């Protein structure tokens, strides 16, 4: 107790007084190496002190035009250091990780290739962290990175284990590149949905998945226009799932996507069965009972349009 | 699955007397000293949960103003402290606090108005601060900002919105940028500023709502995104954002308050962000904020756009229109 609660107020004098000293530094226009030594003692503890990084900023700045290339190239490389030493203790602080794209925005000939490198390996690390997904998108950008290369990378985090949900939303923003229009190929959907529907299977209770199903359902052309292969594996799909809900009668999100497959089928054809789910999917997920109150209301005012629409 | 089970004998009464005194007396320590980087921010937080509560006389009106006034450097923008750098972050919080005051001419107006013109691209987002960082949080701060003052005008509107729709995500949400996924800071900072901008018929507010009403864990508490641990702020972000978006009645209310009411310290006083954790005032204000949607009636009703009381923006008369 007396030790390590006491010893923090001994750290707090001293962030207390370096942070003092970085700011007379500052004041006197010293724009020089010992405020990027005080401030690496700040930084690693704090990174989320943004006033300290634009001293960063100003110092490497100012350095770079009174210092030779080399001696320039070789404070990059200590900053690259300083800054992968920092996201190893937070990998989740903005200011380190623009601090970064500052840095690697303003270099010369930058290495992309490393920087990726840098992004699997914190993405191993911690497969949700955005920080890093959106540095991975940024440096992709810079680098000019195909999005082929991209679903490449995403299809091997997919299947190597959970915490996909990341994973996933990059391949709907990527998908749509690969066939860009001012709506996905029904070839290419039916692919997704292969892909898909084998993560739900293996792993029933991982939410990411059927939000994505979710989103490929719509992604198509209409159920007036079912294709022959289209209208089969979805019909597939229903059964499948009908299949899964034996096994887990108390899984929503199958029984949510039971509804959903029926209304992509064929809403008035289903429409006592969709009625039957919805009761069945309320007791099972009641949190949610209002929601499905509102969708069922919306279903049901669908299909009396539907219904309205006959000769 | 991820959840937090809340333990029986957590707090299940709002001890608002407590919390009133927990504010009033915060800053007379550890955590205050290393939290000076977001000093105005927090100083928001402080006096908006007391302005909800009916107990902002407690504060120290006249020793906030000269605190802003010193905050406020020739660029026009506003730092989180004395010595620190502008920021929009801490330009909103001041015009928020200044709005709660009725004290906006204790800044330079003009000014305030041209930093803010100063940090848009020409993509339609905004950067944070000269050092340009780009965040959807900042096109909400910069607008909000600006419906505080009157001066929507001075940016481009309408480039402001296309940059945040092309920040809306396959499942109705939105994120930092273009192509990041969805998060409840960023939906709820998004939302905000298309309910400013009158644009909310841009939303999808079916998926999106459906996307916040599956944050509601078993505990009663909300979560953030997918797999992740429940929270009181989360719990404002994404009540907050269905309110905008009319959908507040897709989760399930009576969960939700228990959840937030486990997080309050019933001796020290104050919300943390989950049952027995730490208080802090920020969860303070997110908590109190949360309730008061929820419709506690000890508590003023709250703007779930700008996080202030309904009576301080009917006063100025900035009240968007929200879906439902
Ligand atoms: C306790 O350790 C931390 C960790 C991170 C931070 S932070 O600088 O990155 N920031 C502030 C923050 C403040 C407190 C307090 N008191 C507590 C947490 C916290 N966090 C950390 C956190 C919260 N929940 C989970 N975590 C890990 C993060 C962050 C929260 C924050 C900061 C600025 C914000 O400002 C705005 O978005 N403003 C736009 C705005 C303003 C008013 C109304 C509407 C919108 C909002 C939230 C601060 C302390
Ligand atoms: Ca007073
Ligand atoms: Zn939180």
């Amino acid at each position: 107790a007396e030790a390590k609660r006491l010893e923090r107020e001994q750290k707090l004098k001293l962030y207390q007084s370096a942070t003092q000293a970085v700011f007379q530094k500052r004041q006197a226009g010293e724009l020089d190496e010992s405020v990027l030594e005080l401030t690496s003692q700040i930084l690693g503890a704090n990174p989320d002190f943004a006033t300290l990084w634009n001293c960063r900023r100003e110092v490497l700045q100012h350095l770079e035009t009174e210092k030779s290339p080399e001696e320039s190239a070789a404070l990059v490389k200590a900053e690259l250091g300083f800054l992968e030493s920092c996201l190893r203790v937070n990998p989740k602080s903005y200011g380190t990780w623009h601090h970064r794209c500052w840095l690697l925005s303003r270099l010369p000939e930058p290495n992309w290739a490393r920087e990726l490198e840098l992004c699997a390996r914190f993405l191993e690390a911690d497969e949700r962290n955005f920080h890093c997904w959106d540095y991975r998108r940024f440096v992709a950008a810079q680098a000019a990175v195909a999005p082929a290369e991209e679903l490449a990378f995403t299809d091997s985090l997919i299947t190597r284990n959970f915490s996909n949900y990341s994973s996933w939303h990059y391949r709907s923003c990527l998908l749509p590149q690969l066939h860009p229009q001012p709506r996905l190929p029904e070839n290419v959907l039916l692919k997704e949905l292969e892909l898909v529907q084998n993560a739900f299977f293996t792993d029933p209770n991982d939410q990411s998945a059927w939000f994505y199903h979710r989103w490929l359902l719509g992604a198509g052309s209409g159920r007036c226009e079912l294709s022959v292969e289209k209208s089969t594996v979805l019909q597939s799909e229903l059964e499948s799932c009908k299949e899964l809900q034996e096994l887990e009668p108390e899984n929503k999100w199958c029984l949510l996507t039971i509804i959903l497959l029926m209304r992509a089928l064929d809403p008035l054809l289903y429409e006592k069965e969709t009625l039957q789910y919805f009761s069945t999917l309320k007791a099972v997920d009641p949190m949610r009972a209002a929601y499905l109150d509102d969708l069922r209301s919306k279903f049901l005012l669908e299909n009396s349009v539907l219904k309205m629409e006959y000769a | 699955q991820k959840d937090v089970t809340i333990k029986s004998d957590a707090p299940d009464t709002l001890l608002l007397e407590k919390h009133a005194d927990y504010i009033a007396s915060y800053g007379s320590d550890y955590e205050y000293c290393m939290s000076e980087y977001l000093r105005m921010s927090g100083v928001y937080w402080g006096l908006t949960v007391m302005d909800l509560m009916g107990q902002l006389h407690r504060m120290n009106k006249e020793e906030i103003l000269v605190f802003i006034k010193s905050c406020q450097h020739e660029c026009g923008g506003v730092s989180a402290s004395i010595g620190h750098d502008p920021h929009l972050l801490y330009t909103l919080s001041a015009v928020q606090i200044l709005t709660l005051y009725d004290s906006i001419h204790v800044i330079n107006v003009d000014k305030v108005v041209a930093y803010v013109q100063s940090l848009q691209k020409e993509d339609g987002s905004f950067a944070g601060d000269i050092w340009g960082e780009i965040d959807t949080r900042f096109s909400f701060c910069a607008v909000a900002t600006l419906a505080l003052l009157g001066k929507l005008d001075a940016i481009n509107v309408e480039k402001a919105i296309e940059f945040v729709l092309s920040c809306m995500n396959f499942d109705g949400g939105f994120g930092c940028r273009p192509g990041s996924e969805s998060h409840a800071g960023q939906i709820y900072c998004c939302t905000g500023f298309l309910a400013i901008t009158s644009q909310l018929h841009q939303v999808n507010s079916d998926l999106l709502g459906w996307w916040l009403c599956e944050r509601q864990l078993p505990s009663g508490g909300l979560n953030g995104r997918p797999e992740k641990l429940p929270d009181v702020c989360y719990s404002w972000w994404v009540l907050a954002s269905l309110k905008i978006i009319g959908r507040l009645h897709w989760i399930d209310r009576e969960k939700l308050r228990s959840f937030i009411l486990a997080c309050q310290d019933e001796e020290t006083g104050g919300f943390a962000d989950r049952p027995g954790d730490m208080v802090d005032p920020f969860h303070t204000l997110f908590g109190i904020a949360g309730l008061s949607l929820l419709g506690e009636e000890q508590i003023k009703p709250v703007s779930p756009v700008f996080c202030m009381p309904e009576e301080v923006l009917q006063r100025v008369n900035v009240q968007p229109e929200l879906v439902s």
